[PDB]
RNA sequence: UGAAGCUUUCAUACU
């Protein structure tokens, strides 16, 4: 006198929330509603396992939990400056990665045109002239063949950009063919 | 523990030993309300003593700010029985 | 015969460390069979010390029992920083101070700041 | 046993050695802390002075 | 005067320890200048003790003269005297002075005491993590807004 | 210009957007909170102040780069809006107006 | 010692990654690597 | 393993992020793979770059071969005598044109590859005719500066 | 690849 799990995904309007213990619910199709509401975080998983919550494995060797960026530029490690520590905790505030609400932890979830100059130094290649022509080796391939389908509105100096364009490490430049100023805001 | 009948207008008092720290969360930051008790708790030789340990009463009791904004201090006399 | 060796020199061990215990004249008695022990012990196997003086403030903070804190239950605290430090270490005096003797100044040094710790912390 | 306990010896001097160097750069630090005392308490005095003007 | 009144703050009466408490901080809040420093720190230190006082009167004249002597003698040397202190001592010691880090945090902005109390949290060892914890609570419960 | 907000009864705004060229309405932002709401009036560009039956006044603001293009993570939409305004004013709102 | 699998973790405990095992002191990592789990981990990564 | 593109010969300044920017301006690179090494613990120079379509893999492949990508052969593919640290970016038909001009080859050549990757190992063998092509090989090949790769020619098995 | 639970005579640590 029990549904089946092929029965109960049969009458909701949302199947792929139904798992394998919401048959076994005094009401179910409660539960499977509940579980289909726009909102409403579900539960933390580790309800069946066996060996509760977090621990699990030792494996892993953590470092010391490393100081935010301005406070390791305060060089703590004598003289010591207090208007730098303010002007710098103030001044130099940084807003770490949030989360979202809907988001949840769990123990495996801490685990799972344009070049860089360090990669143009190593690379070999030397820096953009005032008025010449300095490809990279990427570009006499697609000189030679043709523009990339995958990317029509890259623009390379030499093809498509003019070379008066090239400044500094910007090889390329993508082209894609209002009152943007918000309403209240501190002058 | 909590006596929790509904109050009135008997102050609640604390002893010399534990003055100034709340009866509902023992804590010993901020005080803000005026704790009341019931008319049970404050009747006879009961007067004046304190909320927790029942002794001579020298304080005021207090619930703290923290309790008080969690209303906590809408639940009833905090008389410990 | 090594085995024949080890019993009888664990039976004098046991002999000694009896005499010992049961009897200051009582760390003479025990001294004495430690030596005893000792001597059996390296007939069964064939079959520069540094020392630093800490001073003790004692004359300073008389109502401190100093050599109760170094010396510990049934002595445990003191072995364990003999063992710890390699070091051998001698409450001397009435002034009362602790004589730290080792194989090497390093030791000496790591034993002499280990009593100076937990003089501080008393 | 006797190799081992030759080499344990060895780690054992170094480490000796180790802690009398950090038993002494302890007290060197003191030293470098109190004599550079007034001039810290001054800063944390100039400090306040300026944090109060603005 | 002080070094004559300094000997006093040992007296077991509660009305001499209030009212010496609070002489030794209207000095250390006015006549900061005249003292060497290093005796600023033995009163802190030596006050430490009296957070576990069994009298509020004394615990609070006791927190408005630690507040005083830390706005005085800056909370750099005190915050790392305190903080040495939080590694070597039993419970009750151990909890004042997280009393004492709130204190010197409140009066002395949290700016100057936060980066110096993480950077103790990156020290590799058990019950020390605990003890940042813990002293992080009081903090916030302290600090409130 | 671009885009359409609607209000619904129970949940509080979404964000559609009219493909001109594919003729499309696309769905790409939500909100986390269930609102009734009575009236709407649109700020700017990315903001939007709502009214409620129960007597409270809101404001929704998008997050800065989304995409604009589009082509659920709460059962709903895959992006959200933040709530940067929540007030108690004690009596319903039906109207809502900048000027 | 020299083994891959005892380590030393940020609280400071030693942990043997081989048996997935906390212990608190050098003498009972000993104590385990004389067991039956370490031995039997060894015969597994034997292979 | 049709819309990736397996990458060789990458040096230290490559990462797993910068082959992606570097691959962005091709095709729309979804993901990078470096498998780490297990005595090192970093890259053995070989990866992959998992684009969307097959189109953008073809072209970063016929784009980004016989680079000069941090002083190192990088080149992009579809994923007795012993050569060594010879360049990804030869294949079995280049590799036996340029032996053809030191001797005649026996049969096609072969090059070993990772059984991971499977694009390039670094090691190859090839067979040649007669012992003087060997030689020459051993004289000359032995040495010759290749595509940005310095190569090394050896006896696979040689009797005293 | 993985799943380390339960119990006591252990023994060792923290409250
Ligand atoms: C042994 O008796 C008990 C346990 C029970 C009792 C209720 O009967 C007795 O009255 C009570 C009294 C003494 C104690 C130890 C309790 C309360 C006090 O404790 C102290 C140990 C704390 N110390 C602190 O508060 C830290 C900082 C200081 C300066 O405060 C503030 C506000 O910054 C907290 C509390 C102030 O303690
Ligand atoms: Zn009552
Ligand atoms: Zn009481
Ligand atoms: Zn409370
Ligand atoms: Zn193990």
């Amino acid at each position: 006198n029990r549904f089946t799990v092929a029965e109960l995904k049969q009458l909701v309007a949302r199947p792929d929330v139904v798992e394998m213990h919401d048959v076994t619910a005094q009401d179910p199709k409660l539960l499977v509603h509940l579980k289909a509401t726009r909102n409403s975080v579900p539960v933390p998983r580790h309800w069946c396992f066996k060996r509760k919550y977090l621990q699990g494995k030792r494996g892993i060797e953590k470092p010391p939990f490393e100081l935010p960026d301005f406070i390791k530029r305060t060089g703590i490690q004598i003289d010591i400056d207090y208007q730098k520590l303010h002007d710098a905790f103030f001044k130099w505030q940084t807003k770490p990665k949030l989360t979202i609400h809907g988001d949840l932890y769990y123990e495996g979830k801490e685990f799972e045109g344009d070049l860089s100059d360090e990669l143009r130094i190593s690379l070999g290649m030397p820096v953009g002239p005032n008025a010449h022509k300095v490809p990279p080796p990427w570009l006499i391939a697609m000189q030679r063949y043709g523009p990339p389908p995958s990317y029509p509105n890259l623009k390379i100096p030499g093809l498509n950009s003019p070379i008066p364009p090239l400044y500094g490490d910007v090889f390329g430049t993508n082209a894609a063919e209002i009152d943007r100023t918000p309403w209240g805001e501190l002058e | 523990i909590f006596c929790r009948k509904q109050a009135g207008v008997a102050i609640g008092r604390l002893c010399e030993k534990c003055d100034g720290k709340c009866v509902i969360c023992d804590s010993y930051v901020r005080p803000c309300t005026l704790v009341r008790i019931c008319d049970e708790c404050n009747y006879g030789s009961y007067q004046g003593r304190c909320v927790i340990c029942g002794g001579p009463g020298v304080s005021d009791a207090y619930y703290c700010k923290e309790c008080t904004i969690q209303e906590k201090d809408r639940d009833g006399c905090p008389k410990i029985v | 015969r090594e085995q024949e060796r080890a019993y009888i020199v664990q039976l004098q061990i046991e002999d000694l460390t009896r005499k010992l215990r049961t009897g200051t004249r009582e760390f003479r008695t025990r001294k004495k069979l430690e030596e005893e022990r000792h001597n059996l012990i390296t007939e069964m196997v064939a079959l520069t010390r540094v020392s630093d003086k800490v001073m003790i403030p004692q004359d300073e903070y008389p109502e401190i029992n100093f050599v109760g804190l170094l010396i510990g239950p049934r002595g445990n605290t003191l072995k364990n920083i003999e063992k710890e430090c390699n070091a051998k270490i001698m409450i001397r005096g009435k002034p009362l101070h602790a004589l730290v003797t080792a194989n090497t100044m390093e030791n000496v040094k790591k034993a002499v700041e280990q009593i100076r710790n937990i003089l501080k912390q008393g | 046993r006797e190799a081992k306990e030759m080499h344990e010896r060895k780690r054992q001097r170094e480490e000796e050695i180790e802690a009398q160097e950090k038993a002494k750069r302890e007290r060197e630090w003191q030293k470098n802390f109190e004599e550079s005392r007034d001039g810290r308490v001054d800063s944390w005095r100039n400090f306040q002075a300026n944090t109060k003007g603005k | 005067l002080l070094p004559r009144l300094t000997p006093i703050l040992k007296n077991r009466h509660e009305k001499v320890q209030e009212n010496c408490i609070d002489l030794v901080g209207r000095i250390a809040d006015r006549g900061a200048e005249y003292v060497s420093a290093r005796e600023w720190m033995r009163i802190c230190f030596e006050l430490l003790e009296l957070l576990k006082a069994h009298k509020k009167a004394i615990r609070r004249a006791t927190v408005n003269t630690f507040g005083y002597i830390a706005k005085a003698i800056g909370p750099h040397d005190v915050l790392a005297t305190l903080l040495n202190n939080l590694k070597v001592q039993e419970r009750q010691n151990r909890v004042c002075t997280t009393v004492a880090i709130a204190i010197v945090a409140e009066t002395c902005s949290p700016f100057t005491v936060l980066p110096a109390l993480m950077n103790e949290y990156r020290v590799p060892e058990l019950n020390v993590q605990n003890g940042v914890l813990k002293s992080l609570s009081f903090l916030f419960e302290y600090i409130g807004e | 210009g671009h885009r359409v907000i609607v209000s619904d009864v129970q949940e509080s705004f979404i964000w559609v957007r009219y493909k001109r060229n594919e003729n499309q309405l696309i769905i790409f932002a939500d909100d986390t909170y269930p609102r009734w709401v009575t009236t709407a009036s649109l700020l700017d560009y990315d903001t939007v102040a709502g009214a409620d039956k129960f007597g409270n006044i809101c404001v929704v603001r998008l997050p800065p780069n989304t995409n604009d293009e589009v082509d659920g993570l709460l059962n709903g939409a895959s992006q959200k809006a933040e709530v940067i305004m929540n007030y108690h004013v004690g009596e319903t709102v039906l109207s809502l107006q900048k000027t | 010692n020299k083994d891959p699998y005892f380590m030393k973790n940020h609280l400071g405990s030693y942990e043997c990654k081989l048996c997935l095992t906390l212990h608190n002191n050098e003498g009972s990592y000993l104590a385990h690597t004389q067991g039956k789990k370490h031995q039997t981990n060894l015969a597994r990564r034997a292979a | 393993q049709d819309a990736t593109v397996y990458v060789g010969g990458l040096d230290e300044k490559v990462s797993e992020p910068l082959l992606w920017e570097l691959f962005l301006q091709a095709g729309p690179v979804v993901n990078t793979h470096m498998p780490k090494d297990r005595v090192t613990g970093q890259h053995q120079g070989y990866g992959f770059v998992e684009f969307l379509s097959e189109e953008d893999a073809d072209y970063a492949i016929k784009i980004m071969n016989m680079i000069k990508l941090y002083g190192k052969p990088i080149r992009v593919n579809k994923a007795n005598i012993f050569i060594g640290n010879l360049d990804p970016e030869i294949d079995e038909k280049l590799l036996y044109d340029t032996f053809s001009a030191f001797g005649v080859i026996l049969q096609t050549p072969k090059i070993m590859r990772d059984p991971d990757t499977g694009n390039s190992k670094g090691y190859a063998f090839i067979n040649f005719a007669s012992f003087d092509a060997s030689d020459a090989a051993i004289e000359a090949m032995n040495g010759q500066y290749l595509c940005n790769r310095p190569i090394t020619v050896s006896y696979a098995f040689k009797k005293d």
